[PDB]
RNA sequence: UUCAUCUAGACAGCCGGACGGUGGCCAUGGAAGUCGGAAUCCGCUAAGGAGUGUGUAACAACUCACCGGCCGAAUGAACUA
């Protein structure tokens, strides 16, 4: 098991993320456009699905 | 498969010493005991044969992993024992696993035991009817043993409380309950303090880690780090015997023989 | 047969009554499984002193295959179910439409029994007058 | 928009030229419930007006022409503060003003003014809550069906913010290092400001 | 272990792993014969949910006999009474109808004109004159 | 949109000297000396009063003036790095297997060795770039501290430790093992 | 012998069950069945409407005292000839109840309500009736509200 | 191109509050802002929706609209090619 603070720290990098709908790119949680050129920097983003 | 699917009876004969028969709060006569031991299955899919086992028995050996702690089945199997009014004794197993895998340095092992007993005692406290009251399991009183079944070694706080009387001449009745919990030997002062007190700097270690876990840690450290020049120094200090070929054994296999 | 086939024929399923001994934390998993299998939660209870709940519900026998394994999976092995037949519940859907929810289970029954696939209509067993 | 602001300017004008004194009471960490209680206590006795510091300064500055006396107020209108217009004995007003101390709950990630020590006394909560105690390392022995902490353990130090797990247990045990009150800043009275104390 | 209502031997167990071991013992040592396992066949009850909108008729093969009847949804509580022994086929008409009329709202004349219970002579289906 | 003149301000404290060639910036302070090559940016430095530098872009586009502000950030990072320093605090996150991280030497290269990550028998090695100081701080459990003058070097070496401990073939939402920067600040406290 | 507090929402006139007692009345052990009949005695006045039930349980002397509530009182002010919950789901709560009870109901509300003037508390309690859907003085409750704000239904400031 | 916020302090940033009637009505086995239908109210208000989401079996507990504290000059939105 992980301490709550260390689990929050690890989640800040592994879970607290956005995902592009078009190319599945992992983006910052406050991003408005995907950084990838393949999707044309589309604004279609979702939050990264939380476990369970 | 590697699992237990049934409940098979086995009979055991046990001789003891006179000194610990006196340390019995039960009307008894003699020096020998006969054990009728049942090996219940752990799976919930076989949780009916343990009910059959519990009805046919009066005591329960609650084996608990120090790694996984109190699991769902330990919750369940102990609940049915308490429903049958079975007095449980708890043994903490897989301490060897924690000492090679988790690398717990000095206090984490004590805290895992502390958390384990608290979680176990919670189970017996809420599922016990008011006919015994003192059915809580507690290591200083000698109702909890510690060891690794796979390696074939285990100990109790009572066992160490008597082991030091033969070498130090100190009291055992008030050290059996003293070697657990918040108790610090406080070297350089010769006073069993009851708190950290910061040790006026460098907060000191408790009696449990200092007196009980320290010797087994030292044997683990020496054997697993292959300090062949240091192994026999402890072994004679640890009053063991030698054989023609077990001395010619390396680390990870010494634990087999020495403990 | 003609009288039966005109009075909106329907089928009835057996439903189990299940009481489950689950702790405080995993009682939510029971409802998740029950909502998968059309189960109807009847009553909640607390055993005095212990956190173990006691949830009684009506689980249809048809949707009761593998129920405990998924129930164990959702509750982490903490749910302990006891299962026994309670009564019969009528299926609201028509068992005459082969594509209906009741029509598929009766269709399977017809096939495995060696009967015909389509059921003889009310025009049979009825003499026109 | 300037319209709605202008009644507040007008309402501020009305209040200031009716009552004789006011406070510069410092409103920090004060709940909506806390403010209503204080105001409810002061019914009739005094009224409390708090708003956007910028307008408050602005409103006064336009009033200064007709009402120079209030000029001294401006340098003390800083931070979240409210004006308690009163025409009643200052002594009793200040007591009622700083009266509503409330032990605020132990928030997660909240700065701890002092150390947080938990005691080995019994708590009465059933052994079910033992999960919270174990999480924070705190030893606990069950006695008379109640969670009894074995040994004194400090969960939160001084300064270091109270973590989520730490806070959780404190809320359960009703422990909190901070209690908030509508502390004051300055007392203007008839044309003179002076330290409230 | 028991015999189902659909003519199938139904071994029951605590869980999937427990059942797997029990079946393995059955196939290897207990019985000693190769056997196959499938999900049990769930039995259902056919019923009606209307009043036989138009009168059902059937004519005899010799064209001399005609029967006109209807179907009706016997109430749930009455169905339990037949199965639970409140309404006994062995009982006396115009005496068993005293219980059947006052406790179940039916009219005495139809209650008295009862010919049989179905199926098995004591089932929850009724025939009325 | 071709701003005629866009300007940014670089504040120079008393105890540091900034020597700027065409686009070679050399910042010398109490803690050390940093150098950065900026010949790819086409900007203009000019000192005003020996504690203030002005960097300007003339007739620059949106992208040109956007990187002008970046130059100010890069130079200020150099200046604050020789006065206050940089320290990045990283915590070890592990559910079951404790991560064994220490300092190992191979041909005098100051490698950070990683063992027992998720029980792996692989030995991960992270080189320490010159200028980065590695210390494990006691009274904080599972803490590695990286200190140095340049934020670029300190942050990237912290990132190398983080990237070498990425979980493969598992649900990263549950297998949260790794080494993550828990704090990013300066060597000197409360400066 | 300390005064613990508990709150419930048991329907008026009808008894309650251990299902919502044992989680709280279980540790202290006040014989849940005994508690339930106390609740009925409390609710006895308030037949047919859910009401809060104060429990000053000072070592098994449960209060069984109905805590007043705007909603229940407005329903209790309609006099609501006893609702048959079983017969039909989604029964209504309507009527024509006048100003006077709202003045009355407000009176035991002003104590805790922050509506310094009775006019404030009355439009509060009357505001609850707007949610209920009943009528006041044959007119929309919000029409009565705006009628009060225009000074024609002036409240006795007692 | 159009419409908005803005020194009576705009956007962003960080921090504080986010109430009371009230667990609004009805339903629900449980539904307390947050499974649902409908009602989209009042008071205190600088301000708070019969609620923005997370969340609980149901509570709770955070969170957001909403209003403030710090800084002080521009900013935001929707479209056009
Ligand atoms: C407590 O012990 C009981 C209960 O577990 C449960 O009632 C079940 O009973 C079997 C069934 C009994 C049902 C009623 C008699 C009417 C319909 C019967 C079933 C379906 O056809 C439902 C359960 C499950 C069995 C089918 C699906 C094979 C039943 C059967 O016997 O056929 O198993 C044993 C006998
Ligand atoms: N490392 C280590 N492993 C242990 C220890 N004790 C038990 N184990 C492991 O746990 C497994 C299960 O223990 P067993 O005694 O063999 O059987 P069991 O515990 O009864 O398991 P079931 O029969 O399924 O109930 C063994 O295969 C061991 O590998 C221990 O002390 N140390
Ligand atoms: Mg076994
Ligand atoms: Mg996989
Ligand atoms: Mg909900
Ligand atoms: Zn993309």
């Amino acid at each position: 098991i992980i301490e709550p603070s260390l689990k929050a720290l690890a989640s800040k990098y592994n879970c607290d993320k956005s995902v592009c709908r078009k190319c599945y790119a992992r983006l910052p949680p406050r991003a408005t456009n995907c950084r990838k050129r393949k999707c044309g920097h589309t604004n279609q983003l979702r939050p990264k699905k939380k476990l369970k | 498969r590697g699992i237990t699917i049934k409940s098979t009876a086995i009979s055991l004969y046990s001789e003891m010493s006179d000194e610990d028969v006196k340390e019995i709060k039960q009307k008894t006569d003699g020096n020998s005991f006969l054990i009728n031991l049942i090996d219940s299955p752990g799976h919930v899919d076989f949780s009916s044969e343990v009910t059959a086992a519990l009805r046919v028995t009066d005591g329960a050996l609650v084996v608990v992993d120090t790694i996984e702690g109190v699991c769902v089945q330990t919750e369940t199997v102990l609940r049915q024992a308490l429903g049958e009014r079975i007095k449980p004794v708890v043994v903490i197993n897989k301490v060897d696993r924690a000492l090679l895998e988790l690398q717990v340095s000095k206090e984490d092992l004590y805290q895992t035991f502390a958390r384990t007993v608290e979680s176990v005692n919670v189970i017996v406290s809420t599922y016990a009817d008011e006919v015994l009251g003192d059915v809580q399991v507690y290591p200083a009183r000698g109702t909890v043993a510690f060891g690794s079944g796979l390696h074939g070694w285990a100990f109790t706080i009572r066992q160490f409380a008597t082991r030091y009387a033969k070498k130090f001449g100190v009291d055992k009745a008030k050290m059996m309950d003293r070697l657990w919990g918040d108790s610090f030997f406080n070297p350089k002062t010769k006073k069993w303090t009851n708190k950290d007190t910061d040790a006026e700097g460098k907060p000191l270690e408790r009696a449990f880690n200092m007196f009980i876990l320290d010797p087994i840690f030292r044997l683990f450290t020496a054997i697993m780090n292959f300090k062949k020049d240091e192994i026999p120094v402890l072994l004679e200090k640890l009053e063991i015997v030698l054989k023609g070929d077990e001395k010619d054994l390396e680390g990870k296999a010494l634990l087999k023989v020495v403990m | 047969y003609a009288g039966f086939l005109l009075a909106d024929p329907k089928i009835q399923e057996p439903v189990f009554l299940v009481e489950i001994q689950c702790p405080e934390q995993a009682v939510g998993g029971i409802y998740s499984v029950l909502n998968k299998k059309r189960g109807q939660v009847v009553s909640e209870e607390q055993r005095p002193g212990t956190p173990l709940f006691t949830v009684k519900a009506y689980l249809p026998v048809n949707e009761s295959f593998g129920f405990t394994g998924e129930l164990r999976q959702a509750t982490g092995g903490q749910a302990f179910p006891q299962m026994v037949f309670d009564h019969w519940s009528t299926l609201g859907s028509d068992p005459l439409d082969p594509t209906s929810k009741a029509g598929e289970i009766v269709l399977a029954a017809r096939k495995r029994h060696g009967m015909k696939e389509e059921v003889p209509g009310w025009q049979e067993y009825y003499d026109k007058l | 928009i300037r319209e709605k602001k202008a009644e507040y300017f007008a309402k501020l004008r009305e209040y200031l030229e009716e009552y004789k004194s006011l406070f510069v009471v410092g409103v920090d960490n004060v709940s909506s419930q806390q403010m209503h209680e204080v105001r409810k206590e002061l019914r009739g006795r005094a009224v409390v007006l708090m708003g956007k510091n910028t307008m408050v300064r602005r409103a006064i500055r336009g009033f200064l022409s007709d009402l120079p006396d209030f000029e001294k107020l401006l340098p003390f209108v800083k931070g979240n503060v409210g004006f308690v217009f009163t025409n009643e004995p200052l002594t009793e007003i200040k007591n009622v003003i700083v009266s509503n101390r409330v032990a605020a709950p132990a928030r997660a990630g909240a700065v701890a003014p002092e150390d947080i020590w938990v005691r080995a006394v019994n708590t009465g909560m059933e052994p079910g809550k033992t999960s919270f105690f174990q999480a924070l390392g705190v030893p606990t022995k069950i006695a008379r069906g109640t969670i009894e902490i074995v040994s004194d353990v400090k969960v939160v130090d001084a300064g270091n913010k109270v973590g989520q797990s730490e806070a959780s247990l404190l809320n359960l045990l009703n422990i909190s290092p901070f209690t908030f009150g509508l502390t004051v800043v300055q007392v203007y009275d008839n044309g003179q400001v002076f330290p409230s104390s | 272990t028991y015999m189902s209502e659909s003519g199938e031997h139904i071994v029951a167990g605590t869980g999937e792993l427990h059942l797997e071991i029990c079946l393995q013992d059955l196939e290897h040592d207990h019985a000693g014969v190769p056997l196959k396992i499938s999900p049990p066949v769930v039995a259902y009850r056919e019923t009606v949910e209307s009043e036989s909108s138009q009168t059902a008729l059937s004519k005899s093969p010799n064209k001399h006999n005609r029967i006109y009847l209807k179907a009706e949804p016997i109430d749930e509580e009455v169905s339990l009474a037949i199965e639970n022994g409140i309404i006994n086929p062995r009982d006396d008409f115009k005496a068993r109808a005293r219980i059947m009329a006052d406790d179940y709202g039916w009219d005495v004349t139809d209650a008295r004109k009862i010919w049989c219970f179905g199926p098995d002579g004591n089932g929850p289906n009724l025939v009325i004159d | 949109m071709k701003y005629i003149q866009t300007e940014q301000q670089i504040e120079v404290p008393e105890g540091v000297t900034v020597s700027i060639k065409s686009r070679i910036v050399k910042v010398v302070g109490p803690r050390g000396t940093l150098t950065k090559n900026l010949k790819h940016i086409d900007v203009t430095f000019t000192k005003v009063n020996n504690q203030l530098i002005k960097v300007a872009v003339h007739n620059g586009g949106r992208k040109h003036v956007a990187a002008l502000r970046t130059v100010k950030s890069l130079v200020d990072n150099m200046i604050t790095g020789v006065t206050k320093g940089y320290k990045y605090k990283m915590r070890y996150v592990y559910a079951h297997f404790p991560i064994n991280v220490n300092i190992v030497e191979k041909d005098g290269a100051k490698f950070i060795e990683v063992r027992n990550f998720l029980g792996d028998k692989k030995i991960r090695n992270v080189p320490v770039r010159d200028g980065v100081t590695i210390e494990f701080s006691t009274n904080v459990k599972d803490e590695i501290v990286l200190s140095g003058n340049s934020v670029e070097d300190v942050s990237q070496n912290a990132a190398d430790l983080q990237q070498i401990c990425r979980v493969r073939n598992k649900d990263i939402r549950k297998f949260l093992d790794g080494i993550y920067v828990s704090h990013k600040g300066f060597i000197t406290e409360d400066l | 012998n300390e005064v613990k507090y508990l709150y419930l929402r048991a329907v008026g006139g009808e008894v309650g069950a251990s299902a919502a007692l044992a989680p709280k009345i279980g540790p202290l052990g006040l014989s849940p069945k005994k508690v339930g009949e106390d609740i009925a005695k409390a609710t006895k006045e308030f037949k047919g409407i859910k009401v809060t039930v104060q429990l000053k349980i000072q070592n098994r002397q449960a209060a069984a005292s109905v805590v007043p509530s705007a909603s229940s009182l407005v329903i209790t002010a309609l006099k609501e000839p006893p609702r048959d919950r079983k017969k039909d789901k989604n029964v209504k709560h309507s009527g024509n109840i006048q100003l006077d009870e709202i003045i009355e109901i407000a009176r035991q509300m002003r104590d805790k309500s922050f509506g310094r003037t009775l006019a404030s508390v009355t439009k509060e309690i009357l505001g609850t009736a707007q949610s209920v859907g009943c009528r006041v003085d044959f007119k929309n409750p919000h029409d009565i509200i705006e009628g009060i704000n225009a000074g024609e239904i002036e409240i006795p400031e007692n």
